[PDB]
C-alpha cells in the first residue's frame, strides 16, 4: 500500500541521479586530461542503467494501473461507527457534569 | 473512458524518453572535432555552443516533464485504488468500535457503584425521626 | 401474478479471485459479505408426456432455524424483447422439514445431488453469486465431498414480474462494469 508511494519517491531521486551523473560525464569530456576512462565507462554505465530501470518502473506501474481502474466512484464508507463513538464520548461527559455537582453539594453540606 | 488516460500517459512517457535520448545523441553528434571548411569558424563556434545550450535546456524540460508525469501517477493510484480504500476502511472501523466499547464498560460499571450507595443514602436517610 | 428471473452467467479462476472480490465490495452496496453453504437436491417426474417435471429443493447447513426452498423454473421464452439474459418463469416456495416425503410420496425421484459454497451480494435488485460447485458420492453422507474444476461461477441474477422493460439494459451496464476480469453472456442450458 504505503510500498507504492515508497517506490516512486525513490524513482524522484534516481530521476535527479540521472541528472547529475549526465552533468558529471559532460565535465570530464571537456577537460584536456580526461584520464580516467575506466571511470568515464562507469558513468557512461551509470546513464545507462538508470535511464533504463527509471523507465522500466514506470512502464510496469502503467500496466500495474491498466489492470486496477474501473471508471466508478467506489462507494464505500465509515460514517456510522464514528457517529456511535461520538454519541459515547458526549454520554460520559454528561456523567462527568453531574458527578461534579453532586460533588460540591456533598462538599458544602460537610464543612458547617 | 479510462483507457484513453493510460494510453496517454504511456505516450508521454514513451515521448519524453526518446525525447531525451535523441537529444543526447544528437549532443554527441555534433561532439565530433573535425577540421573546417567554408563555414566560417567562429560563426559555427558561437552556434553550436547555442545548440548545446538550448539542448541542455531540453534535457531539463524533460526532467521536469518526468517529475510532472510521477505526480500526475501518484494522485490517480490514490484515488481508485480500490483495495487501498479498504484497508483503511477496515482499521477505522476497528478503531472506533474499541472506544465505544471502553466507554460503555465505563458507564455500566459508574452505574453500580452509585446504585449501591443511592441505596444505603435512601435507608439511612428514611429512618429518623426529624 | 406471475413472475419472471433475468439471468446471465460466467466464470472465474480460482487464482485471481481476491481481485474480482475486492472490485465486487468496491461496487456493491455497503453491505459485509454472507459465506452461504447450502444442499442441493434434484427431483424428477416421469409422467406420460415426453418431457418429465422438474424440481429443485435446497436447506441451508450453516444457519439452523431455516424453512426449505422449492423452485420451479420453465423453459426460457424465444420471444424477442430482451435479447441479452436468459428470460425464464420462476416459481418460489418456501416449505417446512418434512419435503422429501412428501415429494417422494407424491411420485417424484430423486436424481443427483451437489454442495455450493461461495459468496454472495446486493445492489439495486441486482443479486450477484460467486460460488463453487462440488460433488456428492456417497450419498447418505454429506462429507463426501471432492471439488469439480478449477474455476468458481458467477451468477447475476434479477426478479420482477412481467413486462418490465429497461432492465437487460442495466444489467448489461454492470456487466460491462467487470469486463476486463469476468465476461458474461447470455447461454442457453442446452449444450
Amino acid at each position: 500500500l504505503a510500498n507504492e508511494r515508497l517506490r516512486a519517491l525513490e524513482d524522484i531521486e534516481r530521476e535527479i541521479g540521472a541528472i547529475l551523473q549526465n552533468a558529471g560525464t559532460v565535465i570530464l569530456e571537456l577537460s584536456k586530461e580526461k584520464t580516467n576512462e575506466r571511470l568515464l565507462d562507469r558513468q557512461a554505465a551509470a546513464f545507462t542503467a538508470s535511464v533504463q530501470h527509471v523507465e522500466a518502473e514506470l512502464s510496469a506501474q502503467i500496466r500495474y494501473l491498466t489492470q486496477v481502474a474501473t471508471g466508478q466512484p467506489h462507494e464505500g464508507s465509515s460514517y456510522s461507527s464514528r457517529k456511535d463513538c461520538q454519541m459515547a464520548l458526549k454520554r460520559v461527559d454528561y456523567a462527568r457534569l453531574k458527578l461534579s455537582d453532586v460533588a460540591r453539594t456533598c462538599e458544602q453540606m460537610l464543612e458547617n | 473512458s479510462k483507457e484513453t488516460l493510460l494510453q496517454s500517459y504511456n505516450k508521454r512517457l514513451k515521448d519524453d524518453i526518446k525525447s531525451i535520448m535523441d537529444n543526447f545523441t544528437e549532443i554527441i553528434k555534433t561532439a565530433k572535432i573535425e577540421d573546417e571548411t567554408q563555414v566560417s569558424r567562429a560563426t559555427q563556434g558561437e552556434q553550436d555552443n547555442y545548440e548545446m545550450h538550448v539542448r541542455a535546456a531540453n534535457i531539463v524540460r524533460a526532467g521536469e516533464s518526468l517529475m510532472k508525469l510521477v505526480s500526475d501517477l501518484k494522485q490517480f493510484l490514490i484515488l481508485n485504488d480500490f483495495p487501498s480504500v479498504n484497508e483503511a476502511i477496515d482499521q477505522r472501523n476497528q478503531q472506533l468500535r474499541t472506544l465505544q466499547e471502553e466507554c460503555d464498560r465505563k458507564l455500566i460499571t459508574l452505574r453500580d457503584e452509585i446504585s449501591i450507595d443511592l441505596y444505603e443514602l435512601e435507608e439511612e436517610y428514611y429512618s429518623s425521626s426529624s | 401474478i406471475n413472475m419472471m428471473e433475468y439471468l446471465l452467467q460466467g466464470s472465474v479462476l480460482d487464482h485471481s479471485l481476491e481481485s474480482l472480490i475486492h472490485r465486487l465490495r468496491g461496487l456493491c452496496d455497503n453491505m459485509e459479505p454472507e459465506t452461504f453453504l447450502d444442499h442441493e437436491m434434484v427431483f424428477l417426474l416421469k409422467g406420460q408426456q415426453a418431457s418429465p417435471f422438474v424440481l429443485r429443493a435446497r436447506r441451508s447447513m450453516d444457519r439452523a432455524g431455516a424453512p426449505w426452498h422449492l423452485r420451479y423454473l420453465g423453459q426460457p421464452e424465444m420471444g424477442d424483447k430482451n435479447r441479452h439474459a436468459l428470460v425464464r418463469n420462476c416459481v418460489d416456495i418456501a416449505t417446512s422439514e418434512n419435503l422429501t416425503d412428501f415429494l417422494m410420496e407424491m411420485g417424484f425421484r430423486m436424481d443427483h445431488e451437489f454442495v455450493a459454497k461461495g459468496h454472495l451480494f446486493r445492489k439495486g435488485i441486482m443479486k450477484i453469486m460467486v460460488y463453487k460447485i462440488f460433488r456428492i458420492l456417497v450419498p447418505g453422507n454429506t462429507d463426501s465431498t471432492e471439488a469439480l474444476s478449477l474455476s468458481y461461477l458467477v451468477e447475476l441474477s434479477v426478479v420482477a414480474p412481467a413486462g418490465q422493460d429497461m432492465v437487460s439494459d442495466d444489467m448489461k451496464n454492470f456487466a460491462e462494469q467487470l469486463k476486463p476480469l469476468v465476461h458474461l453472456e447470455k447461454i442457453d442450458p442446452k449444450r
